[PDB]
């Protein structure tokens, strides 16, 4: 629907040596625009956002806010004792909505399971485990922390999101259609596998389907992943009887194409 | 909780023998975040590899993109090898030349 | 028993309402124009009841309580005003102090783009008061420390400019030069006032009074020291009040100060006569800009009183600031062409020497050569500006900015590229503003302008600090800021950015930009190169930037631009590493 700005925060209690105890990636929809870790200690732009037509002090404000969150996350481990090791994750951010309105997100997970949130109307951290209470009180007892979290989600995030939409519009409206290949290989005896592959496309939404005689033959089994520049790869595979490979074609739908593209077997 | 990595291997552009390209190893859906990934050329570890930032999905599981510049040829086999607390031994996935 | 009634009577309704509008626009910079006019009109209606009856309900409350209370009716919206909302939870006087901490010295507010003369002239004719209120609102919200009574005078000249030119034959030829002069005067005026406020708020009344003593002694060298000190005390309260957000008192006291001066010209200066015949707002403005009086024809050397005489340590100890004040006054009145910040360095140096030597074994011997210490303090600034103006004339405006951009990235690599680009643009304007002056005035011009650029840096860095060296240069001592920044060498504590396959990631949108727009891209790239090797040479950097420019040229001519960019970016990365010697 609406594109959002979300921060993926992680802290670990026993980091491998020379790896960060705390690190952040910032995402504008499916694009990473921000990177931060506790060894380097500054927030920095990623990819094409290095070149964004940005205002002075934008990035030093990002650095300032994440340093506060760094300390908070590490303090959370002190409030636990237990034994560990622990992993603490947070998903913090906002999404633009209707009447020029912002919808915030503030969720946390411990060793891979969601256990706590921030209530934005009340300004409190809450959850049900003993660990949520321990961490939430330690954070609650921290002078100004709840206020800074309120400002971060209710003010800074939507202002950041609206700025990047204007100033990063070239990046957000980037369009790159997939390069397509259709290949077959033998599989079980009497069977071949047909693989329809989509290389280097943006945005990530894409559909692959197989046709035979112009009618649906099936979607096949799919997978999906990123390239290093934030474009994407996808493929889908269909099992067919040996000798039938040439009866099937692949059809791809993507915002980067003027219309669905039909793709034929290669020899 | 613990989650075992999924491993995919694929090229950035459609592969053509003798043409410079990039090879990806995308490891996803795992927890905790400590993980070891090597890209291999004919079984030997490639030194000149880079990776994206370790990040994570809505279900809180981690993912990580490793990649290396390469020039595929008919003879060469490339693979990705991953170890993780959830695995008794390293898991090797071979580049399938975009034909699973 | 009612300050609001008191200030309303002294100032009159028009100036009262204008100052009250300014006050709200500076505190609540994001609030829409119509909300502000409603509030200003309500307070003014309220003000009218207190004059009619200085005892009606709430007329006895303090100005900050009344105005703060109104602001917290709307400023409770965290969505719009950010961390300011936390101010409304507190009481006076902290509530007010909290609001001042959150005045935004960098509001991200749309550039105000001027319409055509004909459209503005119709707007002026259609609704004159609303047009002029809009002018105050837009200036005030972008400049929350703009000197408020002077802003009144800008508005009056702005009104006068429209009145005359919208009825002229060539409207634009009458009007646009006039609006551009005011626009340019206002940023300069605004920048100076920001520095006055920083000195009072971060360094205190003594630091500000030292500045005022020096400056007034330059303009009024025939006044006795007792009269200057009196003027300094008056002026310190005015600017203390304006800078504390006390705008009605500031304007009231500034008017009183202007009348005192005009009623005492024979004790102050011979340049004031006509100024003192002007209308209220013009009078104050004329006095602030008047040309220096001539200094007395034959002044003794300073040696007698401050070096040779044996009572120096006696005189110093019983009133150190009066004695250091008298030194400043005497030195300044003899040197109207020194920059004030330099004069303050001389006086601080003198102070430092007397602190040690008046403790020493033989005080008179220990400090007999103190005036020799001034020669290096004069030589360093003069050499700085000679070389930089030499550099500026060889290189020109854009390449000169690029030289300073490289210089400041090396000094403060912790700053982001937009911040560094903007700093270098502001520093580079000192080039074209001052290097074009006569030789002898080149250095005073520069120290003064550079001290306002750096203060603007410092007040923003204080809010989001990223370099310990910047924090040290900004907080250590106001008068040594510029030498402190000059002395900064390349920062060897900065861990360089690493090159990777995505270091130059571009899309095809850069091919559609104007070359002016392309220029900031090149500058951003130049920052990024320095951050990958802070010790890089000019030559390494030119080579990498030449590669950068060819990369852009290659791919923006190419048939498949997005694909070119994917394929050539990483080649540029490797070529850039080599150019920098890795
Ligand atoms: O200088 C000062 C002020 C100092 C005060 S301060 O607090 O100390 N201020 C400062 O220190 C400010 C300094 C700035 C700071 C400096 C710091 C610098 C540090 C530099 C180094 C460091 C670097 C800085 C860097 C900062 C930094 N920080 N970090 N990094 N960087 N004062 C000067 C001297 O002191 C005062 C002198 O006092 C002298 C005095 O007393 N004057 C009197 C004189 C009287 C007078 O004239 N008063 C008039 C009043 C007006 C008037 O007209 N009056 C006349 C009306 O009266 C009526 C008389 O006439 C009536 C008449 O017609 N007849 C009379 C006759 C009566 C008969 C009496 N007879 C006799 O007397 C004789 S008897 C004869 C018989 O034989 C009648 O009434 O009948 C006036 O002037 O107002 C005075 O009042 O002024």
């Amino acid at each position: 629907s609406h594109l959002s700005l979300l921060y993926h925060l992680t802290a670990v209690s026993s980091p491998a040596p020379g790896t960060p105890a705390f690190w952040v990636s910032g995402w504008l929809g499916p694009q990473q625009y921000l990177s931060y870790n506790s060894l380097r200690g500054e927030a920095e732009p990623c990819g094409a956002w290095v070149w964004e037509n940005q205002v002075s002090w934008y990035w030093e404000k990002e650095t300032t806010d994440l340093r506060i969150k760094e300390k908070l996350f590490l303090e959370a481990f002190k409030a636990l004792g237990g034994k560990g090791p622990y992993t603490l994750q947070g998903l913090l951010g906002c999404e633009l909505g209707p009447d020029n309105t912002s919808v915030p997100t503030a969720k946390f997970a411990l060793n891979g399971e969601e256990f706590m949130n921030f209530d934005l109307k009340q300004g409190t951290w809450g959850g049900d485990w003993p660990e949520a209470l321990a961490i939430s009180q330690r954070w609650q007892q921290q002078d100004k922390a709840a206020n800074k979290e309120l400002t971060f989600l209710l003010f800074s995030c939507p202002h950041r999101l609206r700025e990047h939409l204007e100033r990063g519009r070239g990046n957000l409206e980037w369009k790159e259609p997939p390069s397509m290949r259709l290949k077959a290989r033998p599989s079980s005896p009497g069977f071949s596998v047909l693989t329809c592959s989509a290389f280097s496309f943006y945005p990530p939404e894409l559909q692959l389907r197989f046709l035979r005689n112009g009618l649906a033959a099936g979607t096949g089994q799919g997978d999906f992943g990123p390239n290093s520049d934030g474009s994407f790869h996808a493929s889908s595979s269909l099992t067919v009887k040996s000798g039938d490979e040439h009866h099937y074609c692949c059809i791809v739908q993507h915002a980067g194409l003027a219309q669905p593209l039909r793709v034929e077997l290669e020899s | 909780i613990q989650r075992t990595p999924k491993i995919q291997v694929y090229s950035r552009h459609p592969a053509e023998n003798g043409k410079s390209n990039f090879l990806n190893c995308y490891v996803s859906g795992f927890h905790p975040s400590d993980i070891e990934v090597d890209l291999l050329k004919n079984g030997e570890r490639i030194e000149k590899v880079e990776h994206s930032d370790l990040s994570f999905s809505k279900d809180w599981s981690f993912y990580l993109l490793y990649y290396t510049e390469f020039t595929p040829t008919e003879k060469d086999e490339y693979a990705c090898r991953v170890n993780h607390v959830t695995l008794s031994q390293p898991k090797i996935v071979k580049w399938d030349r975009d034909m699973h | 028993k009612s300050e609001v009634a008191h200030r309303f009577k002294d100032l009159g309704e028009e100036n009262f309402k204008a100052l009250v509008l300014i006050a709200f626009a500076q505190y609540l910079q994001q609030c829409p124009f119509e909300d502000h006019v409603k509030l200003v009109n309500e307070v003014t209606e309220f003000a009218k009841t207190c004059v009619a009856d200085e005892s009606a309900e709430n007329c006895d409350k303090s100005l900050h309580t009344l105005f703060g209370d109104k602001l917290c009716t709307v400023a409770t919206l965290r969505e719009t005003y950010g961390e300011m909302a936390d101010c409304c939870a507190k009481q006076e006087p902290e509530r007010n102090e909290c609001f001042l901490q959150h005045k935004d010295d960098n509001p991200n507010l749309p550039r105000l783009v001027r319409p055509e003369v004909d459209v503005m002239c119709t707007a002026f004719h259609d609704n004159e008061e609303t047009f002029l209120k809009k002018y105050l609102y837009e200036i005030a919200r972008r400049h929350p420390y703009f000197y408020a009574p002077e802003l009144l005078f800008f508005a009056k000249r702005y009104k006068a400019a429209f009145t005359e030119c919208c009825q002229a034959a060539d409207k634009a030829a009458c009007l646009l030069p006039k609006l551009d002069e005011l626009r340019d005067e206002g940023k300069a005026s605004s920048a100076k006032q920001r520095l006055k406020c920083a000195s009072l708020q971060k360094f205190g009344e003594r630091a500000f009074k030292a500045w005022a003593v020096a400056r007034l002694s330059q303009r009024f060298p025939k006044a006795e020291f007792a009269e200057v000190s009196k003027l300094v005390t008056d002026l310190t309260k005015v600017h203390t009040e304006c800078c504390h957000g006390d705008l009605l008192e500031c304007a009231d006291d500034r008017a009183d100060l202007a009348k005192y001066i005009c009623e005492n010209q024979d004790s102050i200066s011979s340049k004031l006569k006509e100024c003192c015949e002007k209308p209220l707002l013009e009078k104050s403005h004329c006095i602030a800009e008047v040309e220096n009086d001539e200094m007395p024809a034959d002044l003794p050397s300073l040696a007698a009183d401050f070096v040779e005489s044996k009572d120096v340590c006696k005189n110093y100890a019983e009133a150190k600031d009066v004695f250091l004040g008298m030194f400043l006054y005497e030195y300044a009145r003899r040197h109207p062409d020194y920059s004030v910040v330099l004069l303050l360095r001389l006086a601080k140096t003198y102070e430092t020497t007397l602190e040690k030597c008046c403790a020493a074994a033989d005080p008179h011997e220990c400090y007999a050569k103190v005036f020799d210490e001034f020669k290096p303090l004069v030589e360093e600034p003069q050499n700085l500006i000679k070389q930089n103006c030499e550099l500026f004339e060889q290189l020109g405006e854009y390449k000169f900015q690029n030289a300073l951009l490289v210089r400041y990235t090396k000094k403060v690599p912790q700053m982001s590229a937009p911040t560094l680009v903007e700093v270098s643009r502001n520093l580079g304007k000192v080039g074209s503003k001052c290097c074009k002056h006569p030789e002898a005035k080149r250095m005073p011009c520069a120290e003064d302008y550079l001290s306002v650029v750096l203060n603007q840096l410092c007040v923003l860095h204080e809010k989001t600090p990223v370099s310990d060296r910047v924090t040290k240069c900004c907080t250590e001592s106001l008068v040594n800021r510029r030498p402190c920044f000059s002395a900064l060498e390349v920062d060897e504590t900065y861990v360089p950015k690493e090159f990777n396959a995505g270091t130059f990631t571009f899309h095809a949108d850069i091919c559609t930009l104007s070359e002016k727009e392309r220029q900031i891209k090149k500058q951003t790239a130049l920052v990024e190169l320095v951050k990958h090797k802070p010790k890089a040479t000019k030559e390494q950097l030119k080579a990498a930037m030449d590669d950068f420019a060819a990369f852009v040229e290659k791919c923006c001519k190419a048939d498949d631009k997005e694909t070119c960019f994917a394929e050539e970016g990483k080649k540029l990365v490797a070529a850039s590493q080599a150019a920098l010697g890795l």
